[PDB]
């Protein structure tokens, strides 16, 4: 291709790319040029190519408008183009996806303006509508009362800010949790959450705090970590083996059956996680989490967490996409400690192996007060060995699933732009650490990670403004020990 | 929209799924698990019949018939046999910023319930629900159930 | 801390190349050189005819490089004398 | 006047300032009421320069600052807006800060 | 409400022993 005109110094790079075609080609040379200030170069094809790069062109400023509510800070805060230099298209439209990103808005839209008092100046507009920053949910029933406020930028002033506040008998509970995304200029965010808890029968005591550093290491990753500690004075709970080994390995030795009994502890802990962010049916997100105590902990324990997705197209048209997902952690004591009870974890559900039963993965319960049920494990009904079906989670897990995504508008739709249908297999395992198999023999050992529950079958991703309405069904494969199924599970976000 | 549905968990439990449409004519069906299912639909008839009927274990059907203000008596049909018979009765209200439907009845299985439905032009919200009975085959004392929403 | 932390660049002032600076002479008016070179981005506050180009630019997490010219001008709008500062000190 | 655009239930309550909101309005508004205007908007030009300070790009601020000068010579920002920029060696702007100074 | 009830006065920097101004937004 000959290649003449007002060239730029990068015509190198024209010759470059060059070398409905030729429209593109002069429109990704525009492009190219549009990064070294010609604003409007125009470009002319016979293959001959008349490249009349034009001038170099600087923005003189950049305003808002439509922004009756927010700070005027905040808008400037994701501009890649500068005043008083040359100017970049893709430093606006960065800029402008980048608002996008964030959702501070109702609409956005952008121009470029020229300056009648000069042709090679010009200036940068954005225009934007807002919606609201969050709502207040309030509700009492015949007797309990939940109400909270929550809003993604207060006031209009860049800060998160939730407040969960619910009254009842059983239990009583509340969370305050505030954010600054900009601590420091460059972005680093920083927040924190203080929070009460309680459960009423066993019964249970809980309070604490946390706060939480973050900053970006690049465009889109992003590393978070901070301090915090919570107390937890639990009681009047059935010892149970479970419970026996826990509490005996710290030298709390309560009574056989003696329910009413207490243990609490000031622990203190370090959080951490990190963060991948590959955007879009397809891309990935990936959080890797975990914490350990210090030393001025009460208990002494750790803990490692892992949550991904990611999306992997089957077919070269895409119509056959599969999304796998997978879940991952444990964690222990130190020094001869196990990991407290109310620190370990179930699995289980919709959530989780769809053809089995909520919180079900896992150990079994195995063993004060009686009115006659459970009379094995009490002290006025029976004493004996018992031997229950009731789930008590584990100190480790894996979890994994995938998801074959296809469009159907051939089978049950016209759109396949609200609610999708995708077939999906999945399969997990949950087991404990420092199980004594020997003691209790007629028992399934369950440390032994090799009994893994699976599933599959179907399930619906809501994306329509109707809600978030999950719904699934999936047939388990495999059983253990009494493994309790569901296979159709459903439940409703309450939320958009 | 013209067509939607939702889910309800009722207890003093039972689990309704259900979808619906509208069209005066509204329709719509439910499936609960206590597995029971029913159907119902509404239309103008400023009068109107809202034709309700399903086996859920209760079996049994309401019916009834009704201009800012109405008065709508209703009864039903009980299988194995006392259900509700009465006159419900309500108020529709509006205004530049806002629209409050008032709803009440009485009747007999002595039954009475009122409530509230109420949304402002802006983003709060408001709902009241409320029962009370007495001397028939379910005795409600109290059922006051109230709420409302804000956003910013 | 400060020294490790992700940055965006930093790009301010006007664009500056040899290719324009070197051919700007003595004698040469304000329109030629406004031609030339593109309009000034700074000026003197009290109206002293005199323009002034700054080009800074500073890549993400790394450090600043700038250049400036100085033109002095006449009453008639006719540059009278030229500095440079090639490199911050 | 439409000063309605300036206010809201939420920013009034608390005690406020809408300074940093689109001016837009307000310079519609413009048409001793001046008073009142010129300030709301030579605050809006700070906050501003006060931004693009903090991120460092002190040469548009310092055109901004120019702008403020030349339009506004009677408000507290001419005092507000006198200062990033001055890491750079310029010929000092000295006589009318001393000048004015109170 | 009573904002503007401030009424700071309007008084214009003197030049020391000159700045570019304009003619907008003139006070009449």
């Amino acid at each position: 291709v000959e290649v003449s005109g007002n060239l730029a110094g990068h015509s190198a790079e024209i010759e470059q790319l060059t070398k409905t075609k030729v429209t593109k080609m002069e429109d990704d040379i525009k492009k190219l040029l549009g990064r070294y200030g010609y604003a409007y170069p125009r470009v002319q094809s016979m293959l001959r190519v008349n490249v009349d790069a034009g001038n170099r062109f600087y923005v003189r400023k950049i305003r808002f408008e439509g922004n009756d509510t927010s700070k005027d800070a905040v808008l400037r805060r994701e501009m890649r183009q500068m005043e008083g230099a040359w100017l970049g298209s893709d430093l606006v439209d960065q800029g402008k996806e980048r608002l996008n990103r964030l959702g501070f808005f109702e609409t956005v839209d952008t121009d470029t303006q020229r300056v009648p008092g000069s042709p090679d100046q010009v200036d940068v507009v954005y225009k934007v509508k807002e919606r609201n920053t969050g709502c207040f949910n309030f509700g009492i029933g015949y007797v309990s009362f939940q109400a909270g406020v929550q809003q993604d930028n207060w006031l209009g002033t860049g800060y998160a800010v939730g407040i969960n506040g619910t009254k009842n008998d059983y239990q009583t509970y509340a969370e305050l949790s505030v954010t600054n995304p900009y601590f420091t200029v460059d972005g680093v965010s920083l927040g924190g959450r203080l929070f009460y808890n309680d459960f009423q029968a066993y019964t249970n005591k809980s309070y604490g705090t946390d706060v939480t550093l973050g900053f970006p290491i690049n465009e889109y990753n992003s590393l978070r970590a901070g301090l915090g500690y919570v107390h937890n004075s639990l009681s009047n709970m059935q010892p149970q083996v479970a419970m026996w080994r826990y509490l005996y390995s710290m030298g709390e030795h309560p009574s056989t059956s003696d329910q009413d009994n207490s243990f609490k502890t000031d622990d203190f802990t370090f959080n951490y996680g990190w963060t991948y962010n590959k955007l879009d049916t397809d891309g990935s997100r990936v959080n890797l989490t975990g914490k350990v105590t210090i030393p001025g902990s009460d208990n002494e324990y750790y803990k490692v967490t892992l949550d991904t997705a990611t999306y992997v197209p089957i077919d070269d048209d895409h119509k056959w996409v599969v999304l796998g997902r997978t879940r991952w952690g444990y964690g222990d004591g130190l020094g001869g400690k196990e990991m407290p009870f109310y620190e370990n974890f179930y699995a289980g559900g919709s959530s989780t192996v769809r053809g089995f039963q909520s919180n079900t993965i896992g150990p079994k319960a195995v063993y004060q007060a009686s009115n006659y049920d459970y009379e094995c494990a009490t002290q006025d009904g029976a004493k004996d060995l018992c031997k229950s079906d009731d789930a008590v989670g584990g100190n480790a897990m894996a979890v994994a699933s995938l998801e074959f995504i296809t469009p159907t508008p051939f089978i049950s739709d016209k759109y396949a732009n609200s609610v999708r249908t995708s077939f999906f297999w999945d399969m997990g395992t949950v087991w404990d650490t420092n199980w004594d198999s020997s003691q209790y023999s007629g028992y399934p050992d369950y440390s032994d990670p090799s009994n893994i529950r699976m599933s599959a079958g179907i399930a619906l991703q809501w994306m329509s403004p109707l809600g978030p309405l999950v719904f699934s069904y999936a047939q388990p494969f495999k059983k253990y020990d009494g493994d309790k199924a569901e296979q159709f599970q459903f439940n409703i976000g309450k939320t958009w | 929209g013209e067509a939607g549905a939702w889910a309800r968990i009722m207890s003093g439990t039972h689990v309704q799924v259900g979808v619906d449409k509208k069209h005066d004519l509204f329709t719509g069906f439910t499936v609960t698990h206590t597995v029971g299912a029913g159907l119902y639909a509404s239309a103008m008839f400023g009068a109107y019949i809202d034709l309700i009927g399903k086996y859920v274990w209760y079996a049994g059907a309401e019916a009834g018939y009704r201009e800012d203000a109405w008065i709508e008596p209703q009864a039903e049909l009980v299988y194995g046999l006392i259900g509700r018979t009465g006159v419900d009765v309500g108020k529709s209200f509006s205004g530049k910023d806002w629209k409050v439907t008032a709803r009440a009845g009485l009747g007999y299985q002595m039954l009475m319930s009122v409530g509230l439905n109420a949304e402002i032009r802006d983003n709060v919200r408001f709902g009241l629900e409320f029962e009370k009975s007495a001397f028939g085959k379910y005795n409600v004392d109290n059922a006051v159930n109230a709420n409302f929403r804000y956003c910013f | 801390l400060e020294r490790v932390v992700y940055r965006p660049d930093i790009n301010q002032g006007n664009y500056l190349t040899a290719n324009d600076v070197s051919k700007i002479r003595v004698g040469m008016t304000q329109q030629q050189v406004a031609y030339a070179l593109g309009t000034p981005l700074m000026s003197d506050p009290f109206g002293t005819n005199t323009w002034f180009y700054v080009f800074r630019q500073q890549p993400g997490h790394e450090g600043v490089t700038q250049q400036t010219l100085t033109l002095t001008f006449n009453s008639s709008g006719v540059l009278t004398n030229i500095d440079n500062k090639p490199a911050l000190s | 006047t439409n000063m309605a655009l300036d206010d809201s239930a939420l920013q009034g309550f608390f005690g406020v300032d809408r300074s940093d909101r689109d001016p837009q309005h307000a310079r519609a508004a413009f048409s001793k009421r001046l008073v009142f205007l010129k300030d709301r908007l030579a605050k809006y030009e700070y906050s501003v320069a006060e931004y693009y300070t903090e991120r460092g790009a002190w040469v548009a601020v310092v055109n901004r600052v120019e702008g403020m000068l030349r339009d506004y010579p009677d408000t507290q920002a001419t005092r507000d807006a006198l200062p990033a920029y001055r890491q750079m060696q310029m010929n000092a702007v000295a006589k009318i800060i001393a000048a004015n100074s109170s | 409400d009573e904002a503007y009830l401030e009424a700071a006065p309007l008084a214009e920097l003197h030049a020391p022993a000159l700045p570019v101004t304009s003619g907008d937004y003139a006070i009449p």
